[PDB]
């Protein structure tokens, strides 16, 4: 009887803290490493978040396996596109309260190129004057977004679970055609925008002279991902062709 | 099958 947008409200994530220390001299190395250790620990945060989602446990494992791993960066570009609109009005990535990323540091080797692919997600967020309650449920169909070209296991469970999750986005515009089509073609644009921090992601995953480093959580979900690109076995879900 | 993702999942 309390609203889904109230409680996803509360079972969205505090966010969490970095711990950079901007004491030491800034590199790419460094800050990459210490990205994938925030995000190591963000991801952890949204498979709680997952659990306590009204209708994710009824799906079957490997449905709830396979969407957390093929949506985790989409999970975390959304996100930080959103906190770096609130808290900085999308001039500024932040990361997290202790790690903004201004154009100084977006000029160290490496970065601009994917900062600007961030700042995008940022933007889009300005452009479209998102709100909170947009947010949360557009983030949710995210989670729901990328599939397998051999569909789930529990793809009944699945299509009612996104069938709720449209209507709450569908209320959520409206406690606030035109909207919603632009909404779901930003939905879509996600694929395209993460596409390139996927690739970016897998380029450091893989090169040896860069020594980026992962925590065992995202290089076990990357290093298990990366064949089923190379395949292209993935399948987006897209509103609009 | 990622291990530890798919631990968490089915606690
Ligand atoms: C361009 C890519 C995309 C980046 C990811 C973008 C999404 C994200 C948001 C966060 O708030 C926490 C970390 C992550 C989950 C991430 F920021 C880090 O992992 C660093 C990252 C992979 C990247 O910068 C690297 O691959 C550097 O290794």
């Amino acid at each position: 009887f309390p609203t889904l947008i109230s409680l996803l409200e509360v079972i969205e994530p505090e966010v969490l803290y970095s711990g950079y220390d901007s004491t030491l001299p800034d590199t790419s190395t460094r800050l990459m490493s210490t990205l994938n250790r925030l995000g190591g620990r963000q991801v952890v945060s949204a498979v709680k978040w997952a659990k306590a989602l009204p209708g994710f446990r009824n799906l079957h494992l490997d449905d709830q396996m396979t969407l957390l791993q093929y949506s985790w960066m989409s999970l975390m570009a959304f996100s930080l596109g959103w906190r770096s609109y609130k808290q900085s009005n999308g001039n500024m990535l932040c990361f997290a309260p202790d790690l903004v990323i201004n154009e100084e540091r977006m000029q160290l080797p490496y970065m601009y190129d994917q900062c600007q692919q961030m700042l995008k997600i940022s933007s889009e967020f300005v452009r479209l004057q998102v709100s909170y309650d947009e947010y949360l449920c557009m983030k949710v169909l995210l989670l729901l977004s990328t599939v397998p070209k051999d569909g789930l296991k529990s793809q009944a469970v699945f299509d009612e679970i996104r069938m709720t999750y449209i209507k709450e986005l569908g209320k959520a515009i409206v406690k606030r055609w035109q909207r919603f089509y632009q909404l779901t073609k930003l939905l879509d644009s996600m694929h395209e925008m993460v596409g390139g921090l996927l690739q970016f992601c897998f380029y450091t995953f893989v090169n040896k002279s860069l020594s980026v480093e992962f925590p065992e959580m995202l290089a076990e979900i990357i290093s298990n991902q990366l064949p089923k690109f190379k395949a292209g076995s993935v399948k987006p879900l897209l509103f609009h062709q | 099958r990622p291990a530890i993702l798919y631990a968490l999942l089915s606690s």
